[PDB]
């Protein structure tokens, strides 16, 4: 079977009621839930069949039947901001859900977008890195799209995202498009296009090779 | 009076002059059986059973564990090993005062859920604690037709317990001093496979196939059992290669065995020279289904075992304990 | 706590890795033990399990490269993953589960996990990073690109650690080479760009490499 979870991200303020959803491709008797923080292993929340494992605080509850299941946190505490996965036992392979990220709610914030050409120093090494930085945005969901002379670049870029900042509750993101020198020398216009809730039209930042 | 878990006691007709180790154990742990045992039918009563969530099974498991640890204890891995007489005797489990055993006499009870022709008894039937994998020996047989049982058939991870209605005699014999072998009638075994495929067919929706074990410890890949104090390991490849719309199995005696009851190993003396022979009634099977990658062309079932709780389960499935209050 | 393990680490592609999982007698005797891996930024993947009976079960998707086994002599369970690929790079856990098979309650749920064994498949050897500068524009943004080092970690500061306000050092990403790369950036006033000197101090201890690189227009 297959399990899908929603939403991908849940933004919430402390005190608010969290409810995470898990959907199953076929009828299940139950599903179990795990909490995961970074660098640590999953921690079982809800046993199967229900309700909740030992050591799990009262604010955790779970429910559902058949195709549909949900995990409810009555009053969210700071400790609860984490990733939650659901898991199924109908037959092997036992599938985990993709996980729902619970983060701290904040006012929508548009990214500050910057783009960086490869240094003259780097070009020597025979490789070229083109970087697109998205600074201090919210929500976490953001889309970057690379174009080289209006050619959509797919599969040859990598993104990296900071953890939600504990002080201003924003995120930052880098996207590095990697080209060989020969390929980089062959094209003029390098651009990254950003789509985000904080932007009313996707924003494109670009540069021309060989111009200051 | 609702289902409650408590320590039962056991009864048996063990013989006190006999040094056979089941008789010795039973003499100490069990009491003589009641001459005229009462059985009472409960009219207009429905009661639920669950052989897979049955504490009786656990108690028996614990009991047989202490039985082997007391009777056999050779040597290894940190530790004298005289030879011993080994032949299971029937054990009855009986309810103390303030408790009672409900017994399902329903025909073709599949092991879980409602039983409407329920009765109460003082003791279980006599159950011989035979230690075996993949095949069940000297057990009980369903009277009407073969019965297969599972906690959820759709969970491939979950074991399947087959109860036969006709038994199949299997003769194993040792006249390489460690080489032995088992014999059974082929045509009757083919027909056994048939009566199993018919019941599997009731669930499927799918064409059935039997394969030998995929691997694991020696104890569960082979038909492993005890005979005259010696541990037999039989290749069951010949029993389990089949596809549906006399058989000599080569066996080996092993001195170094895994203890089914705890982590470690036991090492015994080589088998005694002379005559070793066991004629046993095959009365059931423990099967496991592959799943995960089935195909519309084949469902694969393989011989199972290893958790002896399932062995006890095959006999105790009809019973449950309640606190009579 | 209940389940210890000791899996490998850096593996060259094509090789095999064997991970062991030492269990308490109780867990080993009464519980199922799953083998589960988790790659970075992804959720958990079930690879296989070992039941208390000794039954081995593997994921159809790993069955040609994955072998499970148990040692009844010591109470240890094992997984071997062969034909390693860079995308087999993950934390590998053994973890127990009653699976409705323990005697009381009959509960499912993975309640105890081993500490995890990180497996990184690559041919890379220890290597210090190359640090290239990310020069300011025309609020301005500037930074350092720290590329191609192995293994983790590298540390980065700015102006000898005298600059923390508005700095973001991204978590490293593992490139297709099998070497890491990250970026460290900072946002600063445009007025100060003409005067203020900005230097990132990078340190990759594993290779005794320390670089201080000034990125400027
Ligand atoms: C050596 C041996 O296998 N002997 C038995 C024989 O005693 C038994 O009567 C027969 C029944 O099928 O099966 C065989
Ligand atoms: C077995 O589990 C499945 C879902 O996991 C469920 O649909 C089915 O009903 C269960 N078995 C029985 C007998 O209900
Ligand atoms: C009713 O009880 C009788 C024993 O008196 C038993 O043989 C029978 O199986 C029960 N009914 C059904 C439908 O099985
Ligand atoms: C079991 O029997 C089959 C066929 O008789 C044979 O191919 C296989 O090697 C045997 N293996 C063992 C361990 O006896
Ligand atoms: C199982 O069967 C296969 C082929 O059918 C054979 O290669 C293997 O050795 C057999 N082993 C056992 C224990 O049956
Ligand atoms: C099965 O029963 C017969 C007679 O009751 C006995 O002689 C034989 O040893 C038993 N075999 C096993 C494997 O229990």
């Amino acid at each position: 079977i297959v399990l899908t979870q929603s939403p991908a991200t849940l933004s919430l303020s402390p005190g608010e009621r969290a409810t995470l959803s898990c959907r199953a491709s076929q009828g299940l008797n139950f599903v179990v839930w795990y909490q995961q923080k970074g660098g640590q292993a999953p921690r079982l929340l809800i046993h199967g069949p229900t309700d909740r494992a030992p050591g799990v605080p009262d604010r955790f509850s779970a429910r559902g039947s058949g195709t549909e299941f949900s995990l409810v946190i009555s009053s969210v505490e700071p400790d609860d901001f984490a990733l939650y996965y659901c898991q199924e036992y109908s037959s092997t392979p036992y599938n985990f859900g993709p996980g729902t990220r619970v983060e701290r709610k904040r006012t929508v914030a548009a990214p500050s977008v910057f783009i960086f050409p490869p240094s003259d120093e780097q070009l020597k090494s025979g490789t070229a890195s083109v970087v697109c930085l998205l600074n201090n945005f919210y929500p976490r969901e953001a889309k970057v799209q690379w174009k080289v002379d209006n050619a959509l670049q797919s599969g040859n870029s990598q993104e990296s995202v900071t953890e939600q900042d504990s002080k201003d509750s924003t995120y930052s993101l880098s996207s590095t498009l990697t080209l060989s020198k020969a390929d980089y020398e062959k094209h003029k216009v390098y651009a990254c296009e950003v789509t985000h809730q904080g932007l009313r039209s996707p924003v494109t930042k670009s540069f021309n090779r060989g111009e200051c | 009076w609702k289902e409650a878990e408590t320590t039962l006691f056991c009864a048996s007709d063990a013989k006190a002059y006999e040094t056979e180790k089941h008789n010795v154990w039973a003499t100490h742990a069990c009491v003589p059986t009641d001459p005229n045992p009462q059985e009472i039918h409960l009219e207009n009563v429905t009661e639920e059973f669950n052989m897979w969530k049955n504490n009786m099974v656990e108690q028996m498991h614990t009991d047989i564990i202490s039985l082997w640890d007391q009777s056999l204890k050779p040597c290894v891995k940190l530790t004298a090993c005289p030879k011993v007489t080994f032949e299971p005797i029937p054990i009855h489990y009986c309810a103390p005062a303030g408790f009672a055993i409900l017994k399902c006499k329903d025909e073709e009870f599949n092991g879980i859920g409602p039983c409407k022709n329920v009765s109460t008894v003082q003791c279980t039937h006599g159950i011989k604690p035979v230690v075996s994998t993949q095949l069940l020996l000297n057990g009980s047989l369903a009277e009407k037709e073969v019965k297969i049982r599972c906690e959820n058939i759709t969970n491939n991870a979950k074991t399947i317990i087959v109860q036969l209605v006709n038994p199949v005699k299997i003769n194993c014999t040792r006249p390489d001093i460690r080489q032995a072998h088992c014999n059974v009638n082929r045509t009757e075994w083919n027909n056994t496979l048939h009566q199993v495929v018919e019941q599997l067919r009731k669930h499927f929706n799918k064409t059935i196939n039997f394969a030998n074990s995929t691997g694991g410890d020696l104890e569960i890949t082979t038909h492993s059992f005890n005979c005259g104090g010696e541990f037999f390991y039989c290749n069951t490849t010949n029993l389990f290669n089949s596809t549906w719309n006399t058989i000599i199995l080569p066996c080996r005696i092993k001195q170094i065995i895994n203890m089914w009851q705890r982590v470690g190993q036991a090492m015994y003396a080589p088998p005694i020279r002379g005559v070793i022979r066991c004629e046993s009634n095959i009365t059931g099977l423990i099967l496991t289904r592959d799943g995960g990658n089935t195909n519309s062309t084949r469902e694969t079932f393989r011989p199972g075992g290893g958790d002896m709780r399932d062995n006890w389960r095959s006999e105790l499935y009809k019973y449950k304990v309640v606190k009579i209050e | 706590g209940q389940l210890v393990q000791s899996g490998g680490g850096v593996k060259k592609p094509g090789t095999s890795v064997t991970i062991s999982c030492l269990a308490s007698e109780y867990t080993f005797n009464e519980f199922v033990i799953h083998w589960i891996r988790q790659a970075p930024g992804q959720g958990p993947v079930w690879l296989g399990l070992i039941k208390r009976s000794g039954r081995l079960m593997t994921s159809y998707k790993f069955q040609d490269r994955l072998s499970l086994r148990r040692d009844r002599s010591t109470g240890t369970v094992f997984m071997e993953l062969r034909g390693l690929r860079l995308d087999d790079t993950a934390v590998y856990y053994c973890a127990r589960d009653g699976l409705g098979e323990v005697a009381p309650a009959y509960l499912y749920g993975i309640d105890a996990w081993g500490q995890g064994s990180t497996v990184i498949v690559t041919s890379a050897s220890t290597k210090g990073p190359s640090v290239f500068p990310l020069a300011p524009s025309s609020t301005a943004a500037l930074g350092c690109l720290v590329k191609d080092y192995f293994p983790e970690p590298v540390t980065v500061s700015w102006n000898s650690g005298a600059l923390t306000s508005g700095v973001h050092t991204f978590p490293a990403v593992l490139q297709s080479s099998g070497l890491y790369s990250l970026s460290s950036v900072v946002t600063v006033p445009s007025s100060s760009l003409g005067t203020q000197t900005y230097i990132c101090n990078v340190n990759h201890k594993p290779s005794n490499t320390k670089v201080d690189k000034k990125a400027e227009p």
